């Protein structure tokens, strides 16, 4: 809430929304397109076959 | 027929996994493995199960020991005394 972007003619400040619900989990595996919120064990551990 | 040993069948090792007189196995086989086990005491409680999706399964090991038979891998053996403390 204190960007401007003058292009046209108008300076127009935005935000900050209150709704800060980011659909991303912290933890997010990714896959090509489909995302998915998964809690990936980490890097170094992963159990064979999981 | 003759008893031929046919070059024959072996299923992917288990993951064992330590809790306090359990066994937490996840399991992933190739093709679908009868496992089946003994508890030794004079109650046998065994198991039997087809198992072809890949599960993570349970066994209340007792005091004297449990065995454990994935697929014709051969039988396993397990102490599982106290671990509680």
């Amino acid at each position: 809430g204190e960007t401007p972007a003058k292009i046209g003619d108008a300076k127009l400040i935005i935000g900050p929304l209150s709704s800060a619900w980011s659909p991303f989990d912290n933890k997010v595996v990714v896959y090509g397109h489909e995302v998915y919120n998964y809690d990936f064990p980490e890097y170094g551990t992963g159990k064979a076959g999981s | 027929p003759v008893k031929a040993k046919c070059i024959a069948t072996l299923a992917p090792e288990p993951l064992v996994e330590h809790k306090h007189r359990t066994l937490i196995l996840h399991l992933h086989p190739d093709h679908p493995t009868l496992l089946t086990t003994r508890s030794l005491g004079s109650d046998a409680n065994p198991t039997r199960q087809w198992i072809e999706r890949p599960t993570t399964v349970n066994f209340t090991v007792t005091g004297e020991g449990l065995e454990y038979t994935w697929g014709n891998h051969p039988p396993k053996r397990v102490w599982a005394q106290e671990s509680g403390e």
